[PDB]
């Protein structure tokens, strides 16, 4: 079965051509004799351009075929003008005219000298691989993919020793060690089949690891959580029963370590599991489950009175890290209430505990999330003392970090 | 050779005789012990001790 | 039929000799995972262990009897295999 | 058993969910085996009952046609519809 | 590979007493089967 036809141009786009040239009162006869001269000759270049892509080896015509198309049947692959005396340019093709349907069809000629030239990409280089090793393909990147009888594991000796080294080398004793390792998780093909054992090594270890606080063994976890997640092959939402608890820990927990010093790297843990964990609610969602379920622990891990501060600065900035519309309607009805934690623990002397210093950080976070809030859904006028309706907490300086944000979006 | 070779591997076999004795003696020992217990509970009993 | 269940054979008297999509059961959305967040909490053999092949493999289900009368298959008599994987058995 | 048991390798619980979810949602299915995989689906947790037994609540209806209003009465059908209800 | 004497009659005793003759038995061979230490095999 066949149904090929004979498509040709409409005549209806014929006579407009020609009676805007000065040639009136064409019959449809003579008119109908223009659009089948000239959808062969489409035709007849098309069929012709379709060897150039043939031999150079592509798939797609590109916009240079039928200019060497054109140039093959003695005619000039100028398409814009053309020169009777053909001296000026002899059969050089200009490159076509870049002109699009939707266009504007007029500029201004200093747009187009303003704005910055494309990047020139990479010069032409010779690379060599494997694509068989004595008739097996590896799997490097450049690749694309009675009693019963005593069983074997599911993982080879060799992907065992494997996950035994990065295992070994994930905990942080060498620190290239590491960056290698959390490299090979974050572009191993195979490293699907093992992720139950990584999974599991994970969430094991923060549990174990947050009975007593140990901070690099739980900030190097993170980062293996991270060089899991930007992995393209494997398949992640099977395991995420697993490594969310693990973050959100990592975030809402007590440091039985020292409690300051290490706390800028606590703010750091808290920093790394938000964003993972904002990075989870971005993948891997459905209907209700996992971004809905995560945001109701983080508000009432804040509505509860009376909270450890470090839990609070931790639920604090991963309720901070979700985006553009949370902050919008989730912080907008709370600013009292922090105030008023900040107030008493300015009040009670108690300055060797750790109260202070998780107020100091939540106060600042929350006054950088109100900036843009601000900046973003209202003018910047009146940005002295109007602040003070708010119970004046960043009121000027918090004008001049908008300010700041003001002056980044000027330079964008 | 994760990307082109492979090989199997087994569970560690424990072929010590000590501790193959160890195992069928506790385990003789434990379930006469149990066996004991059961058909002394379910019957008419006796005791060296009063009411034991 | 002398086997581990002749009780059974001697009293029967034998003689012879789009919520079924695949994301619905990922246990992300069927586990309270809630509960495992801590809060103020107070290799030439094998490295990790060797899973029942027959539970991580075999298709158990088709030894449910869904209707006693309508059964689809007709199931056997099953002898002991004694498992030597497991640990805790002497031989 | 599911609790003690279930292992990203062993799939026992996703397995015993599916095998409960396609006997609840197929139809011709008996009041009693309907009973059965309800009553497992409604003790293995609360998000089980949220994404599985609640978007067929409207199966009530189908079996409320069966005990508010039944051509046969003296069947068997109507202990095991409003056992199951 | 077959049970020893001991474990065949405690496998006995504790099956048949699981079939329904009394209750008494039965709530002891269960209570046997939930605190016994060496029951594998």
């Amino acid at each position: 079965k066949l149904k090929l036809s004979n498509t040709v141009l409409p005549s209806e786009s014929m006579k407009v051509v020609a009676e805007s040239m000065g040639i009136a009162q064409i019959q449809e006869e003579t008119c109908q004799l223009l659009t089948d001269e000239v959808s062969y000759r489409i035709k007849e270049i098309a069929q012709d351009a379709l060897k150039f892509m043939h031999m150079g080896k592509r798939q797609k015509l590109t916009t240079s075929d039928i200019d060497y198309a054109l140039k093959l049947k003695n005619v000039e692959p100028l398409y814009g003008f053309h020169a009777q005396e053909f001296i000026p340019f002899r059969f050089a093709s200009g490159g076509g005219r870049e002109l699009y349907f939707y266009e504007e069809k007029e500029v201004d000629l200093s747009d187009i000298i303003n704005t910055p030239l494309p990047r020139v990409p990479l010069d032409v280089c010779l690379k060599a691989h494997w694509l068989s090793i004595e008739g097996c393909q590896p799997a490097i990147p450049e690749n694309p993919p009675r009693l019963k009888p005593r069983s074997i594991h599911e993982l080879s000796v060799e992907q065992q020793l494997y996950y035994k080294e990065i295992t070994e080398a994930c905990v942080g004793s060498c620190e290239a060690k590491r960056a290698e390792a959390l490299q090979s998780i974050a572009t191993d093909p195979g490293l699907y089949q093992m992720l139950p054992r990584f999974s599991t090594f994970i969430s094991e270890g923060v549990r174990v690891n947050v009975v007593q606080n140990n901070l690099a063994l739980l900030i190097y976890l993170m980062r293996m959580v991270k060089a899991l997640m930007d992995n393209p092959t494997l398949y992640l939402e099977k395991y995420v029963h697993e490594l969310i608890p693990a973050v959100m820990t990592c975030i809402v927990s007590r440091q039985l370590c020292l409690r300051p010093d290490v706390d800028n790297h606590w703010a750091l843990r808290d920093f790394a599991a938000r964003l993972v964990a904002q990075i989870c609610k971005h993948f891997s969602t459905t209907t209700n489950n996992i971004q809905s379920r995560i945001t109701k622990t983080f508000t009432k891990s804040w509505v509860d009175e009376k909270t450890p501060w470090t839990t609070r600065y931790g639920s604090i900035a991963g309720l901070a890290e979700l985006g553009h519309d949370v902050i919008k309607t989730l912080i907008l009805p709370r600013l009292q209430q922090e105030g008023e934690r900040i107030r008493s623990v300015l009040d009670g002397p108690v300055l060797s505990n750790i109260d202070r210093i998780g107020a100091d950080h939540v106060q600042s976070l929350l006054l950088k999330h109100c900036a843009p809030v601000l900046a973003k859904l209202r003018p910047p006028p009146d940005n002295q003392d109007a602040y003070r309706a708010e119970f004046g907490s960043l009121g000027p300086l918090l004008c001049s970090q908008v300010v700041k944000a003001r002056a980044q979006a000027a330079l964008q | 050779p994760h990307t082109y070779i492979k090989t199997p591997t087994y569970r560690e076999p424990v072929s010590d005789y000590q501790v193959l004795r160890e195992k069928a003696a506790s385990q003789r020992r434990d379930v006469e012990r149990a066996l004991t217990r059961f058909m002394a509970k379910t019957g008419e009993t006796q005791s060296l001790f009063k009411d034991d | 039929r002398y086997g581990p269940a002749r009780l059974w054979y001697d009293m029967l008297g034998v003689p012879e000799d789009d919520l079924l999509a695949d994301e619905n059961f990922l246990m992300v959305t069927q586990l309270h995972w809630e509960d495992d967040i801590i809060w103020d909490g107070e290799p030439w053999y094998s490295i990790f262990p060797i899973d029942n092949e027959d539970l991580v493999y075999g298709r158990w289900e088709d030894n449910i009897i869904w209707d006693a009368q309508a059964m689809p298959r007709l199931l056997e008599p099953p002898v002991l295999t004694l498992d030597p994987n497991d640990e805790n058995l002497i031989l």
